[PDB]
């Protein structure tokens, strides 16, 4: 058994944190006083959800998290809600002020700080695993601590645990849901200074989760609880092979290894289906097939944008539920036959598939129907390289009138900043072509 | 198409479908940027105190 | 605890502030003697930003009380809501700055602006966690322009990382009181071009203009210009003051609406101005018509740099995203095309009194360099002739201030305009 | 008002279209760069795909197909024709053609040594001459339809629009661009039907038609007098046809159907008419403009049926 550590930092991604830990908890049956009464090997056991729970000799079931927030109005919250039970308070963590939406109070003013303080918890926490695998990091590209903190961390625990393997799960802005001019700003300064110290990175747009909640939830006005409990789904899609017993992503570092053969194209997209409404009141259960045609919708995706205009580098296939491999070959023989689905010349047309057969957990009183078979896609493709375009061109729009620029350089940052970040993200678009287009 | 690796458990199943063949900073570095940064912050407050006491020097004048 | 304190200096910044602090009790439920008598958790939920809490489970407002004179203070006192504030928290003097710049901030204010510096001290050091700090107060006087400005500036100097907010009103021949107002407003835009993070532009020629022409008053008085500030500054402080959707702290809102440190000059507005309810697009398209703004000036003249509308009571927020949509879509070149999504959207739940929806409008428009010009060739008319100006030097200032000053109100103009060319 | 933006400043026909878009009251053109618009007139070459559908509360709309350009370019064309089932090697409408650079079709091509005229491009017997000459190696047809008065051979051009629904609709009006010199068997100005290539080194410049330019009525008299049949039976058969079958089969790959923004284009296909009143593909144009007589009457089907479709206010196609 090899262990996880889960790390949530600023709103989004604690908020993210809780509805993901909150699924944890109904898929493995664990209550949220934290007892698993199928738990037979009381106060320890190397079984798989051991990778993201310890135990204590009570029988509680503890997860292997630290939250993380500048101010404290978030955590809160966890402290005082359903499952506040479940986290020891060592493991969340606050200040008394945020970083205002600002990059430069994040990482450099504010993160200074508390940054060892983080990194002693961590610590306290990486005592406890016996094969410690690495990290899983909840954070927002928008806001000042989800950015620069981040970032911030992420450089520490390169340097802390130089050989472990570290994950993100990125919320990438949308004007919708987010009230903040300098959005593309932070975006573009964390991805710059976290890209060589993250090793696979999953980004979420809220504008396609926001739009996934009002087409296929009902969903008038969707609210960050929609919103996260539709993340989590897909978060828990991701983590189960490292969460149950079976043979595919069974580790951090074979995420690396299936999706990312260029390093700094670490950014795969996830595409979901199916998302069904609890209140449609009826509902004909989607085959393999149609789920796995899903897969291939833009609309289903967690980042919008065409993969048909760009070349896949790596494909697979995390299926929950009754599901058998017959099925799933069919499926993809037709959708082959059917679809524009154009590899890199370097790598081999192909899918690697995972099945899970426990079916997907909802939960109650939730916006999500229960269904018998899911599926989630992870796709390398060059296509998502259009959202690295939308952000930088804001970005070059407010950066050639140096809008909002004087909040960071009175944080301390410098001004060269910006356009060492900005001169990396064009090397990355310029990556993705040269891998993605042909003259 | 072919189908490899096929492995097996209670919890699931995972395989191989091929449809084609083929064809570093330091913890000196990082203390020294940011209190570069802090040393930056410092000079800007420092130097809108000093505009204040050339405020006060003139307020006294007055 | 993210607490806020509140300054307000001289007769029209007193007035306006009294009327604030009754209006905002009003919504949170705590009456004249400082008792909660609401019905809902919400009203005392986030109460600590404004109110302190003392031992007889009394709100006692975090509201400091300046004036060089006595008589507004006593007013004040006698005033409907007046036990509320903190007897410490009232600093007067004896002498009176009449109407003069130079007495307010070197000669008579500099005597007591130490006694009002203690009592921010002695607020601030109880504050969980100070955020900051607002001002009320007029620029056309001598108390609230001259101390006003010096006080901002010594706040600057204590608190340096603080926000600090006004509320500012501008003068007019329209509505005035003495003709030395251009110079103390020439000399008070300066010192808010330097020390303040947000300064809000409520204008008499506007709320004048308000009142006769939309509500019909022939014989409008300072009451009536009054309550529209405070129901303004009631809307504004809304998104901080209410349960919702938001964890924001006035450093997150300036920094989401002033892109440039010097422009931080906000046109406020107000919608509606009656019983027929008022639909999405009647209040979409009123908040954002010229005759809603407290800042007399066209905004078709200018561009904005950032706006943020904020909706209070019980509605659609599709609606409201629909409506807010069409208007920029419709009316896309007000809006610089180089800040992306620079309209900003807050919805609270809670209606003010009496209304059943509404919304203020904050927008930061290149459109406010009308008002300076404005200011500028009243002062020039005056300056080019020296008039009046043995006021101010017998105060011992020099002509060389007021050339610096003029010259800092044209540069501000200038910046305005090469933005709204941009 | 619906609002608009123009990126192609060259483009005769989106010319109008915007002029005739302002003419309603309810459009608006805004500079080139505010993101706000209902629809892009883009500019024809890295038009920024990836940056549109993303604007909250606005219906996007482009004048271009992204990918279209597989079609619109003569080695992806010849690639897309030889390499789809739906068209094969042996897609008989199409002239027998090979890639070569200077995957190279070179001595593919060369095993078809032996009627052996071809033509290069991106004309001789001898494939020493082609292959030194660096592009496409194409069979050039040597028995092209010759109209009896001037003994002259000429192209046909038809305009194609496609809506955001993926509806094809075949402009009734079409042009034939004539050569004005007689054709030789033995110097590109016998050979060739470019407007501007008559319009210059070709001496007779409008002898027989106006601007080397007959459409429809007259072709289709001269079809009758002539050769005894109509320009509906003898060609326009086979031009539906293969209109038809290039753009159903692409349509998989740039449909904007279930996308979050909608496209439409318009394009030109150029056409070959041999001495049996067999129709070959020669071209398709992905930013073509128009016969000067008819730019009025299709930019005005361009609004209504791919503009106001979409956006509406308060038939000259056939539907293929
Ligand atoms: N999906 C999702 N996005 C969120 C959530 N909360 C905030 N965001 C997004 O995150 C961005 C704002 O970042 P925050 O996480 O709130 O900022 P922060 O990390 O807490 O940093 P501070 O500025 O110090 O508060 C905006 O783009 C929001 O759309 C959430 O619960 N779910
Ligand atoms: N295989 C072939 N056989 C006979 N004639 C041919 C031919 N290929 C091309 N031509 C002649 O050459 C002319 C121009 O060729 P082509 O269509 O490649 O030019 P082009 O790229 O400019 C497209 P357009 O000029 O219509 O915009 C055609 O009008 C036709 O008369
Ligand atoms: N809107 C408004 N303006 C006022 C009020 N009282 C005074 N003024 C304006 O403020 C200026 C006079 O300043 P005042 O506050 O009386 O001077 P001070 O008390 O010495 O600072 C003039 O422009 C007046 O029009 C008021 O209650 N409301
Ligand atoms: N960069 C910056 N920010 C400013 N205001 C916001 C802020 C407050 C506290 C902060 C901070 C930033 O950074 C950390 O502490 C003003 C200025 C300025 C400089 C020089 C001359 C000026 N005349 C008017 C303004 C100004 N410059
Ligand atoms: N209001 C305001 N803010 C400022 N911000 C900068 C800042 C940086 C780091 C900080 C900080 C503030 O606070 C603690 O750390 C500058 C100024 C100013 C105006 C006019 C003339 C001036 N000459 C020098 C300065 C100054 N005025
Ligand atoms: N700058 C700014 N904006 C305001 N409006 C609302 C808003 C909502 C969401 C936003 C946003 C703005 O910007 C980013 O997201 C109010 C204020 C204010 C000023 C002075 C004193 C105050 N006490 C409480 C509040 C406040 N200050
Ligand atoms: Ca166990
Ligand atoms: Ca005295
Ligand atoms: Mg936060
Ligand atoms: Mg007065
Ligand atoms: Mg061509």
């Amino acid at each position: 058994m090899r262990e996880c550590i889960s790390i949530h930092v600023g709103q989004a991604g604690v908020q993210i944190g809780n509805a993901c830990w909150e699924l944890y908890c109904l898929e493995h049956g664990i209550q949220p006083d934290g007892q698993m009464p199928s738990d037979k090997t009381i106060g320890g056991g190397d079984d798989s959800f051991n990778t993201f729970f310890s135990e204590t000799g009570a029988g509680k079931h503890v997860p292997r998290a630290v939250f993380v927030d500048l101010e404290p109005t978030v955590i809160d919250e966890v402290r005082t809600g359903t499952y506040r039970q479940l986290f020891h308070p060592e493991q969340l963590i606050t200040g008394k002020e945020d970083a205002a939406n600002n990059y430069a109070r994040g990482h450099y003013t504010i993160g200074k700080e508390i940054i060892d303080l983080v990194l002693d918890r961590i610590r306290k926490l990486a005592d406890q695993c016996t094969g410690l695998q690495g990290f899983l990091v909840f954070h927002s590209f928008g806001g000042g601590t989800g950015s620069g903190f981040t970032s911030l961390l992420m450089e520490r625990l390169s340097v802390d645990y130089g050989k472990k393997s570290k994950l993100e799960f990125s919320i990438y802005p949308a004007p919708q849901v987010s009230t903040a001019v300098v959005e593309p700003y932070n975006s573009i300064l964390t991805t710059h200074t976290t890209l060589e110290h993250s090793d696979c990175a999953f980004m979420v747009d809220n504008e396609a989760i926001y739009d996934i909640c009002r087409r296929n939830l009902d969903i008038e006005r969707p609210t960050y609880t929609n919103l996260n409990r539709l993340i989590s789904q897909i978060v828990s899609s991701i983590t189960a092979s490292l969460r149950f017993d079976g043979a595919l992503n069974v580790d951090l570092t074979e995420f690396q290894t299936n999706l990312v053969p260029y390093p700094r194209i670490h950014f795969p997209l996830a595409t979901y289906a199916p998302v069904i409404s609890a209140e449609k009141a009826y509902h004909e259960q989607l085959s393999v097939a149609e789920i796995t045609n899903a897969c291939f919708e833009p609309a289903n995706q967690m980042v919008k944008c065409d993969p048909r205009h760009g070349k896949y580098m790596a494909c697979c296939l995390l299926y929950r539920g009754d599901v058998v491999p017959k099925d799933v070959n069919a499926a993809i023989a037709t959708i082959k036959t059917k679809r524009s689905i154009q590899f890199v010349d370097w790598c081999p047309t192909g899918f690697k598939v995972g099945i899970n057969y426990q079916p997907p957990t909802v939960v109650p009183g939730g916006d999500l129907a229960k269904v018998q078979r899911a599926v989630c896609m992870l796709s390398n493709t060059t296509a998502i390289a259009e959202a690295w375009a939308r952000l930088d061109h804001k970005f070059d729009l407010m950066y050639a009138k140096r809008a909002f620029v004087h909040w960071y350089v009175g944080e301390g940052m410098e001004e060269g900043e910006f356009s060492e970040a900005r001169e990396d993200m064009a090397a990355l678009e310029k990556d993705y072509e040269e891998v993605g287009v042909d003259s | 198409m072919e189908v490899i690796e096929l492995n097996k458990c209670t919890s699931g199943q995972s395989f191989e479908v091929i449809l084609k063949p083929p064809s570093d900073p330091s913890l000196e570095e990082i203390q020294k940027k940011l209190e570069a940064a802090e040393e930056r912050r410092k000079y800007q407050e420092a130097e809108l105190l000093k505009h204040l006491a050339e405020k006060r020097e003139h307020e006294r004048e007055v | 605890m993210r607490e806020i304190v509140h300054i307000q200096a001289g007769q029209c910044g007193n007035q306006i502030g009294a009327k604030f602090w009754e209006v905002i009790s009003d919504e949170h439920g705590i009456d004249p003697t400082g008792s909660y008598h609401g019905d809902s958790d919400l009203q005392l939920e986030r109460i600590n930003v404004y109110y302190n809490e003392a031992a007889g489970n009394k709100y006692v407002p975090r509201a400091i009380l300046v004036d060089l004179e006595p008589g507004t203070m006593d007013s004040v006192r006698s005033g409907p809501f007046g036990q509320i504030f903190r007897p410490d928290n009232f600093v007067f003097g004896q002498s009176g700055a009449g109407n003069n710049w130079a007495k307010g901030h070197y000669t008579e204010g500099a005597e007591l602006v130490d006694s009002v510096l203690d009592v921010v001290r002695k607020e601030s050091e109880s504050c969980d966690c100070l955020q900051g700090f607002q001002l009320t107060h007029s620029l056309g006087g001598g108390t609230g322009s001259g101390m006003g400005t010096l006080l901002i500036s010594k706040i600057r100097e204590e608190y340096p990382d603080r926000i600090m907010n006004t509320f500012s009103v501008v003068p007019s021949p329209k509505v005035s009181d003495t003709v030395v107002e251009p110079y103390n407003a020439t000399l008070s835009v300066h010192q808010l071009v330097e020390n303040t993070d947000e300064t809000y532009c409520i204008d008499n020629e506007a709320l004048y203009d308000i009142c006769f022409r939309t509500l019909k008053l022939t014989t409008p008085t300072y009451g009536d210009l009054n309550h529209l500030v405070s129901a303004t500054m009631s809307g504004v402080t809304t998104c901080l003051r209410f349960p919702g959707q938001l964890n924001a702290d006035l450093r997150k809102l300036a920094v989401n609406m002033v892109p440039f440190p010097r422009l931080h000059f906000f046109m406020p507005g107000f919608a509606p101005l009656q019983y027929r309810a008022l639909t999405v697009p009647e209040l979409t398209q009123q908040m954002f018509d010229a005759k809603n703004m407290m800042a007399a000036c066209d905004p078709r003249h200018g561009r904005y740099l950032t706006v943020a509308a904020v909706f209070r009571g019980r509605m659609s927020m599709k609606e409201v995203d629909e409506q807010m949509l069409n208007v920029q879509n419709k009316n896309s070149s007000y809006f610089v095309e180089w800040i992306p999504n620079n309209v900003k959207t807050a919805v609270c739940d809670i209606p003010p009194r009496g209304l059943k929806m509404s919304a203020t409008f904050i927008g930061n428009s290149t459109a406010i360099q009308e008002l300076f010009k404005r200011i500028s060739e009243q002062f020039t008319a005056m300056f080019r002739r020296k008039a009046f100006l043995h006021w101010y030097t017998g105060e011992g200032m020099d002509e060389m201030e007021f050339t610096e000053a003029e010259s800092n109100m044209n540069d501000l103009v200038s910046e305005y305009q090469q933005y709204q060319d941009a | 008002m619906y609002t608009f933006v123009v990126r192609d400043e060259n483009s005769s026909v989106y010319a109008e279209v915007s002029r005739l878009l302002l003419a309603t009251g309810q459009w608006k053109r805004l500079r080139k760069d505010n993101p706000r618009f209902n629809l892009m007139l883009g500019e024809r070459n890295r038009l920024p795909f990836g940056r549109l559908g993303h604007e909250p509360g606005l219906v996007q709309l482009v004048n271009y197909y992204r990918g279209a350009d597989k079609l619109c370019r003569k080695a992806s064309l010849v690639k897309l024709i030889k390499t789809s089932p739906e068209l094969s090697e042996s897609c008989t409408w199409f002239p027998e053609s090979y890639v070569i650079y200077p995957t190279d079709e070179r001595e593919v091509f060369l095993a078809a040594y032996n009627g052996n005229v071809w033509i290069a491009k991106s004309i001789s017997s001898e494939a020493s001459e082609l292959l030194d000459f660096i592009h496409v190696i194409q069979k050039y047809l040597e028995k092209p339809l010759l109209l009896e008065p001037g003994h002259r051979k000429f192209d046909i051009r038809s305009w194609v629009l496609v809506d955001h629904l993926y509806n094809i609709y075949l402009y009734r009006e079409g042009v034939l661009r004539t050569s004005s010199e007689p054709y030789n068997s033995a110097d590109k100005t016998c050979h060739l039907t470019n407007h501007c290539i008559q319009k210059e080194y070709s001496k007779n410049y409008g002898r027989y038609e106006e601007g080397n330019e007959m459409f429809f009525e007259e072709f289709n008299q001269y079809l009758m007098d002539a050769l005894n049949t109509t320009l509906e039976n003898s060609i326009l058969l086979q031009i539906k046809h293969i209109i038809r079958s290039c753009l159903m089969c692409i349509e998989p790959a740039i449909s904007t159907k279930h996308l979050h923004y909608q496209s439409f284009q318009l394009f030109g296909f150029d056409f070959m008419v041999d001495e049996e009143l067999k129709v070959w593909l020669i071209e398709v144009n992905g930013a073509p403009a128009c016969a000067q007589k008819l730019y009025a009457e299709l930019c005005q089907g361009i609004v209504d049926v791919a503009i106001s479709s979409v956006f509406p206010l308060a038939s000259i196609f056939i539907k293929l």
